[PDB]
């Protein structure tokens, strides 16, 4: 029953323009929303309404994402120093989280009159030979973060018998996603999992399963070589140089002083013995995390992500540059859009589990490349921030 | 003239803000006269109908010329308080992208945004007061009960309604396709001439029903259909006549239109190009200003007359069949690309000429005029055409694998058209044993703007030049560019410029920066190049050298 809700002072409506869509896209979402209409969660709507939110289809059954990230920006105060969903420090220290689309609850519940309009969403039409079909929400829409604060209170409801049930359980509600988590067996978390889920059906709703205990650092490995080069030596001094402006304690002089007047490449030089004393010693404080860096949670996340070749892509978190919050990798028809866009999703789970928030992600592509493609692979609930950006071609080698 | 049987577009104004209250003017009296003869005749229609001073608002009111008058009513200060409407399209057809037919015909509706009717609750906000001769009588008010000329909201409404309109019979008319645009209807059907005729009345009829004024058989247009600056027949379609007049001298305004012009035909007209044309509005001056013809551009010109010597079609779109695009170098920056379903009976053609950063290369360029017909051909056609290009599958292979930025091309095939795609040189992945090591450096003083670049090497060599108006990237570039000079054809390079590392790892065949291209010059020159980065001041034997040999008296 609707609970009212308004814009943050001195903001208006979100004014987004739709992105050319597929002939099959189009098709699957006109379907999606005839019958959406019938049962009365969208209606069809007039010129009087200049507001719009982009739509697109995803993945066998075709589903409907609409993208609220303009949206959620500008009733943010709401979501958050309102109806804010509090994050557990636990759920990553689980033995198993397991993550429900429990998203189709929202269709219950009617959206407050006034706020309707905002939620206004385009299907277009090939070679815009027919105006748009407009549309806008009488209901909770999906993916906007307005909808989990409203359903908080029902879903404490619904929850509250589980709870009970099993105190060790944690659950978190980030967005169209429950995300529930043990440390029990597997068996029996998967057991329990199933269990919940009937909870669940009870009310109207309907997995992918994480390993967050099982999430050691991404260590920045030095080399071991019998017999180094004027070269190695060099690339060596320039990873550990760039690890020193964010782990402390990590010493450098002793390997370049095996350096010294100019030489060539090629050129073999033995190694003394100064080099393994600090060698072992970087290698044991980089296996370790970052002494000295802590999350704000006032303060942006940010991810970059770097291309490796051989199919392979590392990628870090953080707040302030270097600061790394956390570093990791991401493994392998299959291209480097479809491997992007699969690190993307798998970079900003990880990140909701731990923080609670989405990461900015810094993405080594060209803009149009990206909008074009990124639906294709996409199956996530939801979409984060991103840039476009040139890896810096030595960042690169770095985290290799 | 009828005034439609539509339910209403609840308006507003836009949020805190009243209505206006601007002024009227006094006008001269046989305008005073004209507007009561107009005003008098719209009001016996429905279009506006009269009230008195107790409503608040006003508009001002104009009368132009012809031997009679056309009423003209500025709504800026309403439009500048009405609500923020949806934009009345996202984008305009293109002709591609059409079915084919046996027959369209056009209607246009009889006095567009007269015939339906404006909101009960903002008709008050359209008042207009027609003065008495001077200063006198209050004058005659007014207020519309139908969408205004000039009105913001006019134009997405009238749009609105005739969607709903046309709602039913195309749902209860599958097979028939009808385009609104402003106030006109372009349908199709591929049924005969018989029919059809039938069918267009069927609809005539269904929009008299619904309070708008269509033309019957005999008074509607033929075939081609003028339309947004195309010709349109039911089974192809092209671009209306393109004429490059034959001038003594060009001005900047000369060659603007010509530009735009050429830019147009190249929809279907292909192998234009524009590049030497653009080259000349550069950094510009005043419309009339004689610009004397490059002799490029003269060979540009020639080239484009040329093309343009025939006309030049394009086909309608058949969704059961796959779409071919092909792409061609055609020069210096320059991409031209056509698109066809059956072998070079084109939908449409264009060209691809952007400049994305600084240095770029070939592969980077046509991986981008790639990615530019795909977009379009997902506007167009709602799928991505399969793609016929001059670049070998293992120069774009190796050139993805080794680059650092993620791509993807869809669907494509080598095509043996000369100028292929090539890499022009590669750097080594090892250090080559037994060739001169160059350590680069270079350091500017930012207040003098002066700068040193030199190198030393691991066989003594060393050489420091001065340069005058500079800043450190440019330095470690002319450093790196030394190096090259004075090396052979086999070297390794180390630097301690991640920037120049940057611009030279990703292999560029033209830069906006002269020196960039003599770098690009020398590493053609070479045969096995190996660069290197590595920190400044950590120590390094080459390194620490240089940098104290170029520091010297500079920093
Ligand atoms: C201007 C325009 C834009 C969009 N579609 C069309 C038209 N008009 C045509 O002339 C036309 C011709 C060929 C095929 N479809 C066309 N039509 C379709 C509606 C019958
Ligand atoms: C800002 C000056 O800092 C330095 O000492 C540096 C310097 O001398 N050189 O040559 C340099 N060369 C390339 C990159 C960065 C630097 C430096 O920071
Ligand atoms: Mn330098
Ligand atoms: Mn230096």
């Amino acid at each position: 029953e609707t609970v009212p809700v308004k814009l943050k002072p001195g903001m208006d409506g979100p004014k987004v323009k739709q992105w050319p869509l597929t002939e099959e896209k189009i098709k699957a979402l006109v379907e999606i929303c005839t019958e959406m209409e019938k049962e009365g969660k969208i209606s069809k709507i007039g010129p009087e309404n200049p507001y719009n939110t982009p739509v697109f289809a995803i993945k066998t059954k075709w589903r409907k994402l609409v993208d609220f990230r303009e949206l959620n920006k500008r009733t943010q105060d709401f979501w958050e120093v309102q109806l804010g969903i509090p994050h557990p420090a636990g759920l990553k220290k689980n033995k198993s989280v397991t993550v429900l689309d429990v998203g189709d609850a929202y269709f219950s519940v009617p959206l407050d009159e006034d706020f309707r309009k905002y939620t206004a969403f385009t299907i277009p039409s090939i070679n815009n030979e027919t105006p748009g079909i407009r549309y806008q929400y009488n209901v909770l829409p999906q993916g906007w973060k307005g909808s989990p604060a409203i359903f908080q209170s029902s879903m404490t409801k619904i929850l509250e018998p589980f709870r009970k049930q099993n105190p060790d359980i944690v659950i978190y509600q980030y967005m169209d996603d429950l995300y529930v988590g043990s440390d029990l067996e597997i068996g029996q978390h998967r057991t329990k999992i199933e269990e919940l889920r009937q909870h669940l059906l009870r009310w109207g709703l309907t997995g992918y399963e994480l390993h967050p205990d099982k999430w050691t650092v991404q260590p920045i490995v030095l080399p071991e070589k019998d017999s180094w080069t004027v070269n190695d030596i060099q690339k060596l001094v320039g990873k550990l140089n760039w690890a020193s402006q964010i782990y402390p304690g990590i010493k450098v002089r002793q390997l370049c002083k095996l350096l010294r007047g100019t030489k060539a490449l090629t050129e073999v030089i033995p190694l003394t013995e100064e080099a393994e004393l600090e060698l072992a010693e970087n290698r044991e404080i980089l296996k370790e995390p970052v002494h000295g860096v802590y999350y704000d949670p006032s303060k942006d996340l940010i991810a970059e992500i770097q291309k490796q070749g051989q199919g392979q892509w590392t990628y870090q978190i953080y707040q302030e540059p270097f600061k790394n919050l956390k570093t990791g990798k991401y493994a392998r028809h299959t291209n480097d859009v479809k491997q992007l866009t699969e690190a993307v999703q798998k970079i900003t789970t990880e990140s909701i589990v731990i923080w609670g928030k989405t990461p900015k992600f810094k993405l080594p592509i060209q803009k149009e490349t990206w909008e074009t493609w990124w639906t294709e692979y996409w199956q996530a609930t939801w979409i984060p921030e991103w840039e476009f950006v040139n890896t810096p071609p030595l960042v690169k080698l770095w985290y290799q | 003239s009828p005034i439609s049987p539509i339910e209403t577009v609840p308006v507003k104004l836009k949020p805190g803000m009243d209505g206006p209250k601007v002024k009227q003017w006094p006008l001269t009296e046989e305008k005073i006269k004209a507007l009561v003869e107009i005003c008098t005749e719209m009001e016996k229609e429905g279009k506006i109908s009269k009230i008195g001073p107790e409503n608040p608002y006003n508009t001002p009111v104009f009368a132009i010329k012809s031997t009679k008058w056309r009423k003209l009513v500025d709504f800026r200060e309403l439009n500048k308080r009405t609500q923020d409407f949806w934009e009345v399209q996202l984008g305009i057809p293109h002709p591609a992208g059409l079915k084919k037919n046996k027959s369209v015909t056009v209607l246009d509706v009889g006095d567009a945004y007269f015939s339906v009717p404006l909101d009960e609750d903002f008709r008050k906000y359209t008042a207009f007061t027609i003065p008495s001769i001077n200063n006198e009588t209050p004058g005659i008010r007014y207020q519309y009960n139908v969408l205004p000329q000039g009105w913001k909201g006019s134009p997405a409404i009238f749009q609105s309604s005739m969607t709903k309109i046309l709602e039913p019979f195309r749902k209860q008319n599958p097979d028939i396709v009808i385009y609104q645009y402003m106030d006109d209807l372009y349908v199709g059907s591929d049924l005969e001439i018989g029919q059809h005729r039938t069918k267009i009345e069927e609809l005539r009829q269904h929009l008299l029903r619904w309070g708008l004024t269509t033309p019957d058989k005999k008074h509607q247009k033929e075939p081609p259909f003028l339309w947004m600056g195309y010709e349109l027949h039911p089974d192809k379609w092209t671009v209306q006549p393109i004429v490059l007049p034959e001038k003594d001298s060009w001005t900047v305004n000369d060659i603007q239109k010509l530009v735009g012009k050429l830019n147009w035909a190249s929809q279907i007209y292909p192998g234009i190009k524009v590049r030497q044309l653009c080259k000349l509005l550069r950094g510009t001056k005043a419309l009339t200003e004689v610009i004397p013809l490059t002799e490029e551009a003269e060979l540009e010109l020639a080239e484009n007359r040329e093309i343009l010597k025939e006309p030049v079609h394009g086909v309608y779109y058949d969704p059961s069949k796959d779409l071919i695009a092909e792409i061609q170098k055609q020069g210096q920056g320059q991409w031209t690309y056509q698109i066809y379903q059956e072998p070079f009976k084109n939908l449409k053609t264009g060209k691809y000429a952007r400049m994305r950063g600084a240095h770029t290369n070939d592969v980077k360029q046509l991986t981008e005029a790639v990615q530019k017909i795909t977009t379009e051909s997902i506007v167009i056609w709602g799928k991505t055409p399969k793609f016929k290009l001059p670049i070998q599958k293992e120069t774009w292979e190796t050139w993805w694998t080794e680059y650092w930025q993620a791509t993807w091309i869809p669907e494509w095939e080598f095509v043996n058209t000369p100028p292929l795609v090539k890499l022009w040189y590669q750097l080594e992945k090892e250090p080559i044993v037994g060739a001169e090591t160059f350590y680069v450096d270079g350091a500017a003083n930012r207040e003098t703007k002066l700068g040193k670049a030199g190198y030393v090497t691991n066989r003594g060599r060393q050489k420091v030049v001065t340069l005058t108006d500079t800043t450190n990237q440019k330095t470690e570039l002319q450093a790196i560019y030394l190096a090259l000079q004075d090396s052979g054809l086999e070297v390794n390079i180390v630097t301690d410029s991640q920037y120049a590392l940057g611009i030279i790892q990703a292999q560029p065949d033209q830069s906006e920066s002269e020196l960039v291209n003599q770098i690009i010059e020398q590493l053609i020159k070479k045969e096995k190049v190996y660069l290197a980065w590595v920190p400044a001041h950590k120590g390094i034997g080459g390194n620490e050298q240089v940098d104290k040999l170029v520091s010297a008296g500079i920093r």
